[PDB]
């Protein structure tokens, strides 16, 4: 079964005090994305630099995620280094994710060029960076997830089915 | 012996996994701050939403948290002018003896606003 | 064990301070044809609009007359040619071993044709 | 105590005397799948219709099985692209201790693809 | 008072050959989008990377600006190093801002794609890159201010108030 | 005359497997273009950094190619790396190239964020990435070379003159 | 004994911020250009813009440096097909006893085309 | 040496018995104000009307109180979106030694606003 | 100390050759008419045309007969209803001690009628 | 004793450039495939696009190859619903005694599906 | 050494089964009226269709009685006012030594008026 | 053993008459040039004409100088933006051993610009 990581970076959350229905809601979308058999790996963690890339080389590394994906830390306050983190751990970057993502939201708000999403290539394993905010959440992944599958394929990863009502892949 | 439950929340944007997503959430926040125990204490649960929502049935979502033995029914919401855009409503008719003070209700997103 | 208490009034235009002043009469009406003394006593209400009542929700007049604690929820009406113009309907669900022929049903100005 | 019951049932086109008929075969079979006596069973029976449906109220057909003491609501349905064209959906509202899973619901004609 | 940098980087304009209205412009245009008390903290320099970094430095760090704001120094000539300058005292980057206002350009001039502007934060300073020249100025601010009040709020920088009828932020 | 470097980075074209038809095309595109005399400067290698860079670097400095093009390797595939050794050999980067492209052709493939193409500058001689695909290569150079003789005009190279009916540059 | 001094400037878009700022900068080269050391040299000033310029005032943009006390006139521009776009156009009358070829007049921009 | 006098003045509708009123009213009192004593102290006047008034020339009211001999010119007004509607300006030309800081200038109606 | 002089004068199409030479012959008319020697006597010039004239510059022809050195502005004249089409109207200001019922202001071809 | 040789090939775009290089190509590989050495021995060259190509000619990349002694022509396609869009094809007909399946055909790119 | 043969063709209607059928008929009259044996006997075949006809490729029928070996290209003929509806044009390219004027030309249906 | 011989020839009017002599020039022209004394050497002849040439058939001409037993076909040519107008293009297959540097091809009127 292919292995998907969700990470949650939120010193928040990882405290115990607000829940987390960031990361609730992005298994919620792949469930409803996917048709295949896949293991949702999922953890919350500070938004301490060091943690975060232990966390995604674990996954990427030890746990063998195809895909991860991360949520919060991505703003211009003082602690969101979940971009920093990302662009450490990964040898080759995916410029694309973050153009879009932000293409989108500024049709919504002007401030979506605050927002400072990477993606990028550890390896055979896709990590993409989600704001924290739970509604944006949904519109972000729905612009970007269509060339997930194929990006997967090219790097011999499972080949992941998808919901067509839900969801549309290209290939 | 019943009592309704409302709850409401927001999306932005008109898709299938957005209004499916939010009212999964909704569901669940509702059960869980009226300590509900099971589905088998729900009458019935009646959705309405927006008419600027109209990608997908918030009833589908239900059945993706295992009520399919519950009753659905979903409608459309009186489109006022200037009221708040996007928003996914639920009445829950639930078996209990509870009193009318001590129901909780939930209003999630900028559904607070409501 | 729930009876449901039907509803309707007309307006004679879409303003939201006639649709509010015509719902709260309907409202205060229908407690009082059937003796209801409390607000707890009643599940929920729901309330539906005809088309051409686009101005207000009627759940907005049900909350002037103090029925915070009481959950409410609103829709459309089926859009038929012909069919009256400008009704508000309302559908209280109450708590009580009322038999069904001793419920009281509130008919008001011209929706007293339906 | 109450049990929601869930109908639905299609029809080829949208003029009064189908929409009516076609109300009328489900609320009967809903009626007896579950073993229904008396009328006075129900608290309410609520209805919605798709909007390529308007030449007819719902309600009528059950007045026309002697429905005029269980009082009755209808509401237009979510327009969603795509899905089933045509619909009668029915939600009964039953005062009865009958579980959740012995309850029986009632899907017709091409409705049964839902 | 809030205290803003406005950095003129032109070896012409620091050897007083030419008149820097690129500065004087984003001046001008400040006084009509402000309508809360700041001060202008202005320098003229060479393109000279070294100069430019410590110029930032010295302004985000030493004077405590929460927004500077710097002109010239961003194209494909051998001199301008701007970006270079910019990138080297930031600790996090805003990729935002540079694809913003190339995407708004683009509409005018095909040859948007050769200003290499971009925006980052030094501690709790803001940094954007204008391009060299007086008319693109006002385009370019307009383009990325509305977003700009609320990114320092986020820093817990000072509370900028603005004259709706010449520019309006979200918050 | 003005030098042009065309560089086609492929593994099995290299090898004498596939017949590079890619470097046929901007060579034919770039006869199509230019009306000023120009020499073609051509080399097919395999997706090795290290050879790349080498590539590049001849090309640059020892050659003297104020425009060098390059073809392949631009994916997520795990060999892809021509944009990192475009990094690595230029002083200055041009986001604005992939920038576009990749907002070209996402009004086709949703999956041309998965292109991680990018242009820089090495001393005064500008490096743009193309992607593999032989089909992708027109549309590819018709959205970026509009400013590319600009581009070359400001860092003093040769003064490139075009066919306008096949294609109009700015000044 | 009066002089009059022309200006013109461009903008690259039809906003307040753009049109105020060019004009700002016109009016004070046009007073550093002729040595004018103070408003009250000067009678009036008038302006023109062309016709894709309607957001702004461009008498807004002298009173930003103190012309409080100076009367300011602006008018419309004839909009002559292939014309060069979004110009601001000034005419100050200055109360002077310079010669009419001492007087210096200021073109900004792509407005030196003209 | 000349001062420019600046005045406006609204008006309620496009008709010419409006505008000519206005005019006449404002240019009387634009004189009073400065204590002028002949027109022939008048270089020139010129005039402005915002796009929505159309149906006069306000120099025919300056003709109605004998300014026959001074010379007269009227220009249409920048359109700027959400600027004072129906305004009429003028600029007056001054032969005069006055000051700048003690010309007065006449702003009346709804236009005081500016 | 300046003096007004007023112009004006028809064309028969909105044609560049017809507004320059119209223009040239008006201005050339009005100077001989009050016997000005010199371009350095002028402040400035205004002009309007009328909304049925787009496709030409009247401050073009001032220059053709060498006015390079006075300061030129235009502008666009109200557009009454039934008012005389197409007319050039010119405002020059000039420095004189000439009384005001001595200049003389020149109206030509269909201009006159005004 | 001719022989035609057909090919295709489709292009991402209706640009000049895109269609021209297509055109080469596969023009190039036509030749290539069949061990064609001479442009004399073709009689003639007839191309055709789908409507959705109007930019260029296909011809003209046939002369970017030195084909001027070569007599060329195009026409247009069918235009059927649901066709592959964007296709240019070739009919070149070859002076050969070369049997009619030793003659190599030529389909690139997503051509290949026809 | 080459001759051509023309056929043509009328259908009915703008549909792919009326289309090729008839093209088969026409092609195979086309082969028996001139005695040929075999298809490597044809250099190419050129189709022409009338623009009332789009539907279907011609060359698809060809394929349908074996002409895989066969090159075939198809276009669209002009489009002239009052020119017979609905025709499919045949030319088809021949090596033999057949004179001219024993060539066989086949036109069929209401295309026999051409 | 054919040669391809290519003419062309511009009208400068949609007319049946113009297009008609147009095309009898260019095909006399044609023949005369490349000395063909038979119209028995041709296996073919293939029309263009551009979209802004209706009103006739080329192939009409063709007949009216006796090409009765030759096969004649047109086509419509490709409409590129800001191409040459009106063109009638032809394609003559001539059965011939002259080399391909020999043949000559006929620009006429307009078309020899192509
Ligand atoms: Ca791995
Ligand atoms: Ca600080
Ligand atoms: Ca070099």
């Amino acid at each position: 079964k292919a292995k998907i990581g969700i990470v949650t970076v939120s010193d928040r959350a990882s405290a115990g005090i607000t829940a987390d229905i960031s990361g609730k809601a992005i298994i919620l979308a792949l469930n409803l994305y996917l048709t295949s058999e896949w293991e949702p790996i999922y953890q919350v963690i500070p938004d301490e630099q060091d943690v975060i890339e232990t966390t995604l080389i674990k996954m990427a590394d030890e746990q063998d995620c195809c895909l991860i994906v991360t949520t919060g830390g991505t703003g211009p306050a003082k602690r969101d280094v979940t971009p920093e983190a990302t662009e450490a751990v990964c040898d080759r970057m995916m410029p694309g994710f973050g153009e879009l993502m932000r293409a989108e939201s500024l049709k919504e708000v002007p401030t979506a060029i605050l927002s400072r999403q990477t993606a990028g290539l550890r390896g055979d394993s896709l990590i993409v960076n989600l704001p924290g905010d739970p509604a944006s959440i949904s519109d972000c992944l729905l612009a970007v997830f269509p060339a997930i599958p194929y990006c997967i394929d090219l790097m011999e990863g499972p080949y992941l089915e998808c919901n067509e009502a839900m969801i549309k892949p290209f290939r | 012996m019943v009592r309704g439950i409302r709850g409401a929340i927001t999306v932005n944007s008109d898709t299938p996994t957005s209004i499916i997503i939010a009212t999964i959430l909704l569901l669940e926040k509702m059960l869980e701050a009226n300590g509900i125990q099971s589905y088998e204490e729900l009458a019935a649960v009646i959705f309405t939403v927006t008419e600027d929502l109209t990608s997908a049935f918030p009833a589908e979502a239900a059945r993706q948290i295992g009520m399919h033995r519950v009753p659905l029914l979903s409608a459309r919401e009186v489109p006022v002018p200037g009221s708040l855009p996007r928003v996914i409503r639920v009445l829950a008719l639930w078996n209990t003896d509870t009193p009318q003070d001590r129901v909780r209700h939930v209003y999630l997103s900028e559904a607070v606003r409501l």
